[PDB]
RNA sequence: GGGGAUGUAGCUCAACUGAUAGAGCACCUGAUUUGCACUCAGGAGGUUGAGGGUUUGAGACCCUUCAUCUCCACCA
RNA sequence: AUCAGGACAUUAUCAUGUAGAGAAUAGGUAGGAGCAAUCGAUGCAAGUUCGCUAGGACUUGUUGAUGCGAAAGGUGGAAUACUACCCUUGGUUGUGUGCUGUUCUAAUUGGUAACUGUUAUCCAGUUUCAAGACAGUGUUAGGUGGGCAGUUUGACUGGGG
RNA sequence: GGACUGUUUAACUAAAACACAACUCUAUGCCAAACCGUAAGGUGAUGUAUAUGGGGUGACACCUGCCCAGUGCUGGAAGGU
RNA sequence: UGGACCUAAGCUGAGGCUGAAAAGCGUAGGCGAUGGACAACAGGUUAAUAUUCCUGUACUUACAGUUAGACUGAUGGAGUG
RNA sequence: GGAGAUGGGGAGCUGUAGCGAAAGCGAGUUUUAAAAGAGCGUUUGUUUGUUAUUAUAGACCCGAAACGGGUUGAGCUAGUCAUGAGCAGGUUGAAGGUUGAGUAACAUCAACUGGAGGACCGAACCGACUCUCGUUGAAACGAUAGCGGAUGACUUGUGAUU
RNA sequence: CCUGAGUAGCUCGGAAAACGUUAUUUUGAGUGAAUCUGCCCAGACCAUUGGGUAAGCCUAAAUACUAAUUAGUGACCGAUA
RNA sequence: GGGUAGGUGGUAAGAACCUCAGAUCCGGAGAUUUCCGAAUGGAGCAAUCCGGUAGUUGGAAACAGCUAUCAUUAAUUGAUGAAUAAAUAGUCAAUUAAAGCAAUACGUGGUGAAGUGAAACAUCUCAGUAGCCACAGGAAAAGAAAACGAAUGUGAUUCCGUGUGUAGUGGCGAGCGAAAGCGGAACAGGCCAAACUUAUCAUUAGAUAGGGGUUGUAGGGCUUGCAAUGUGGACUUGAAAA
């Protein structure tokens, strides 16, 4: 599914609000950017994560 | 963001110094290479602390690099005949990493980002030659030999 | 969904923020959190009503109270004639069970609770399963005889024992009483007055 | 409902930022051919959109309006 | 990462500037008395704008004593040594980012080829080739969009239209 | 009238209707255009412009005239919004 | 005649990919005849069965013992099918 | 407390002072410079039982064509795919080839062979153009007599699939 | 010295609350703090006053329902109910 | 165990038996429990077909009886091990759990219309209802203030009445409609992280296992003393009683 792998955070379902406030359910996406981290020995194996999770894995040193 | 980095690189800083980088050549290319380090001890203050330490830890990995250099020039036997017609077709087809299956593991490590060897990797039935840097002072000459097996 | 292997995600980061939420370490504390709770109790300086309120859980303990019905048979002896400092002191020692207790046929008061729930006890004017009626000063409470058919006799040593406000005759099973227990019979376990000005102000 | 800019020979336009209005076209005349145009040059055609304010010096700078335009806004 | 250029936009300096008049091409304003003069003048030499070929100016050396008539004649709203600050523009170094044409690879992409898991057209890993910070994807905002959907399309009327 | 052989409204219309070989225009250089899905995946096609998809006309023979004002499509410097 | 033999269209499909969820796609494997391979014919009999029961004459595939000869040769390659 | 009448429970609700948008004033208050004028007030309650009407619920009953959401259907039929089967009988006699003539050599002609055709006639088979009958029928679409195709863009069985 | 950071805030689209999006709560995209003389709140917002300690976890009771077991009840039905 | 003099289930008579060494019958506890079905050795058109492995008994073997076992996923452990030296991917084995169903009922979460009303209709209503899906539990959810809110104020959550059809919110139309306060049912508050410290990891620990701590009239840690050995739980095993 178009989810992330670190957290499970998913996508967001809301409305698509116009002029004259028709509604229309539209669905957010979540940033799904692949990256590659070191784990285990480094072992390097991509990954389809959030942006979010890119910026807090690049912040805490991980991501070297 | 503030890093630190390792080597000498052409702007920037010389060995110690404290650069306000893009993450993009930082995350990408100045720490896989060991050019730069993450934060010391996980702050500015702590990195000064640390500092006291880092400037002897950089002279052992390069001692260690000295080591590693040695152990490259005392042998010079990185043999491989190749299997082609011969008279009229000559090329090396090792590509690059053929060549570092008969060195990681057997020999002195030599990673992918330390031999700064051309794109063509040697394409001669003759005694060729083979750059490798350790750091930014130390160039490495290796002379492999080849032909038909 | 899938092949979550939370090896990989928890390994993968070591840190982060959701494996320390989780992180298995997580104990059980299965014995702190029950006993502390418990039951507490102190004085403090910026209210003062801290004495007044531990002294509302030792009087509500010593007979096994839950405070509803306390505010019940606070609100019952309010209204009445005046300085009423003698009166809820009859109310509150006028249960059956802790006539039973203080009997002398228990050994503690719970089980003679437990008893007068399960029908050990016979009245006068009437009988008795509820462990909770208010009896009146002068009053009989004959123990039934099916009782003594289940000899366990212990018992009736206690009841002479006794304590000058109750009179009661061992094995013959039976007990009434005159002059109230004065405030000598309610010892310095809980002795005070102004927890009772206190139920005026939360009980109207 | 604001914000900006424009207004000059009849027309199309320079605007001659204050030390005192000009060009092409419209029209008159002259030259100009066998004729028609074409062509060349003079003259005529200006109260500077209007009013007010200031300097010794404003069509020109300030204020106020008039008309036009482009923008935005523009759920009674 | 990066090369330059231009975009996001326009960066820093003094010269320079004729209304006429006025030894003056005055764009200014005041201030300020005497000033150049080894706190060495002068002049030509020559670089240059410029022409109302006058003037703006000068630069440097010449150099060794002329000076400064832009002290002081001089007219001017405008000015007459000297001190400031007052501006368009030639001049000063910039263009950070994207972009605009570029180069590079490490992000990323492949329905190029090879090996392995593997007796396997998928998938995964490792390469190789081709691209490459493009593309694709997410969020935001314009344009087109009966492909699709929800609705509207009045009343009187010698029937209705 | 349709070139023809054929196809069509099971159960009121078999025809001049549809289709057909043929003509022309348009898009498409391959991870092609187009299409099903939300996407993966797949058809196109294990094909490669002598190929594929779409619009129109409908053997064969001779012809197909004028208009680019409006609309549609393609391209275009700068300029205005 | 069909299984214990084999595959076509197609179905299912561990891993895996994709997708708010349910699920969709799909590899290796497994199913799937309307096809391929495989040894029995004639006569008689009961009210009702007969290449099946009976008579007559045959054929095929396994296992063990035995005799003689021979080195045996597939989960793979090739031909045929 | 008996699945009770009821007792406790005054939390609250209506009335007791109104006027003004409101702060605010008060038997007065709002407007207004105004006290004048005018508007509103300067009193008649509450809780139940019964009846009538009314508001929200489907609200006196029956009736739509519809709309949205979910499942079941390609055993009939339409298309596609896989594997099979069928077209009695009788005619016409193409391309091509061989030979001979002919041509400078072609072209062309004659004979023989060959058996092609979205070929012809006509049964099974497929389809349904016409008259009549039937129309609560034998039949929710047929019967008799004719009719078109009948080696193909054919007909059909089984299996799968949209 | 320690007191929970891609966190609280802020911007762009949505929503929860009675509220048709707004002080408070939440989030798809982007950015992003401080550390008890600290931070949040008292319907935009600022100052004073006051209240409370976010970005960690668990929590009985009163509350919702009856397919079933036992006992029982009905100014409920009595074969078109 | 209770309890008897009858019993062999109904349409059901008869035939034939059982039963006073205590039958039939009722209650508690056990035994057996074919096949399909989550179905799970493989398949398959459900109640069918085809097996493997390890034993054991007959046979001269094929074979045939009689047993046990053989699905997938996830976690742990161990062995083996690619591209490619190491190492993983992968492979194998063992152990432990998960699958499914139903109570035409309650809970949470995701998704989520339309008929209809507004006398048309698009904002809105219907309605976060129906439906679809996931996860339970015997209830679930919620929960201990970065709170209400205007005061010499209350002091987790939940449920009932009132506050009121009020303040408000609405093409200000149809409509929608609380939060305080008050009266009641019940009542309970706990526990980690960080400081500081211990032991161990080529101690590059930034990791593992312990002591210390859980806050608002700020709490805790650092150093130094007094008083304490108790009271109480949402708590384990037992014994006894009702
Ligand atoms: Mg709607
Ligand atoms: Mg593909
Ligand atoms: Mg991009
Ligand atoms: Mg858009
Ligand atoms: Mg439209
Ligand atoms: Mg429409
Ligand atoms: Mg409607
Ligand atoms: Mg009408
Ligand atoms: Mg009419
Ligand atoms: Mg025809
Ligand atoms: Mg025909
Ligand atoms: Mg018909
Ligand atoms: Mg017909
Ligand atoms: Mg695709
Ligand atoms: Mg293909
Ligand atoms: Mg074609
Ligand atoms: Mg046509
Ligand atoms: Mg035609
Ligand atoms: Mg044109
Ligand atoms: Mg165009
Ligand atoms: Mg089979
Ligand atoms: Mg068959
Ligand atoms: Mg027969
Ligand atoms: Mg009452
Ligand atoms: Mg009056
Ligand atoms: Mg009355
Ligand atoms: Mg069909
Ligand atoms: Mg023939
Ligand atoms: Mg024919
Ligand atoms: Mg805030
Ligand atoms: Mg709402
Ligand atoms: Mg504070
Ligand atoms: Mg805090
Ligand atoms: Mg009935
Ligand atoms: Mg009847
Ligand atoms: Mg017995
Ligand atoms: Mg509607
Ligand atoms: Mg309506
Ligand atoms: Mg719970």
């Amino acid at each position: 599914a178009k989810k992330d792998q670190l957290t499970l955070r998913g996508p967001l379902y809301g409305n698509n609000r116009s002029h004259s406030k028709t509604i229309t359910r539209r669905k957010w996406n979540v940033n799904l950017q692949p990256c590659k981290v070191k784990t285990a020995d480094g072992k390097t194996t991509r990954i389809l994560v959030s942006t979010r999770t890119l910026r807090t894995l690049k912040k805490h040193n991980r991501l070297s | 963001m503030k890093v630190i980095l390792k080597q000498d690189v052409s702007n920037l800083g010389k060995r110690f110094d404290v650069v306000d980088v893009k993450d993009g050549y930082a995350i990408h290319f100045l720490f896989p290479k060991k050019l730069a380090a993450p934060l010391t001890k996980k702050s500015l203050q702590d990195r000064d602390l640390f500092l006291k330490k880092q400037q002897e830890h950089y002279e052992i990995n390069k001692a260690l690099s000295h080591k590693l250099k040695e152990v490259i020039e005392q042998t010079e036997l990185h043999f491989s005949l190749k299997e082609h017609n011969g008279r009229p077709y000559g090329s090396i087809i090792t590509k690059q990493i053929i060549n570092q299956a008969h060195t990681k593991g057997m020999a002195l490590q030599k990673f992918m980002f330390k031999d700064n060897v051309r794109l063509g990797f040697g394409d001669h039935e003759i005694t060729l030659h083979i750059f490798e840097d350790t750091t930014a002072v130390l160039k490495v000459k290796v002379t492999p030999d080849n032909g038909v097996k | 969904k899938y092949t979550g292997s939370i090896f990989k995600r928890s390994r993968r980061l070591g840190f982060s923020l959701l494996e320390n939420n989780k992180e298995f370490s997580k104990g059980k504390k299965r014995k702190t959190i029950p006993g502390q709770h418990g039951n507490r109790f102190r004085s403090s300086t910026m209210s003062g009503y801290a004495q007044q309120l531990q002294e509302k859980q030792r009087m509500q303990y010593m007979y096994g109270i839950t405070d509803k019905q306390f505010r019940r048979l606070f609100r019952l002896v309010l209204k009445q004639r005046g300085n009423l400092a003698v009166n809820l002191f009859r109310v509150l020692e006028s249960r059956l069970d802790n006539i039973v207790y203080r009997m002398g046929f228990a050994p503690t008061r719970r089980s003679a609770r437990q008893l007068v729930n399960h029908g050990h006890v016979l009245l006068n004017d009437r009988t008795v399963d509820t462990p909770s009626i208010i009896l009146n000063p002068g009053d009989k409470v004959r123990l039934k005889a099916k009782t003594i058919k289940i000899p366990i006799v212990k018992a009736a040593s206690e009841s002479g024992v006794v304590s000058p406000f109750v009179e009661t005759n061992n094995k013959t099973f039976e007990g009434t009483y005159v002059r109230f227990p004065e405030r000598s019979e309610l010892p310095a376990g809980i002795n005070e007055s102004y927890v009772v000005e206190w139920y005026k102000r939360l009980v109207k």
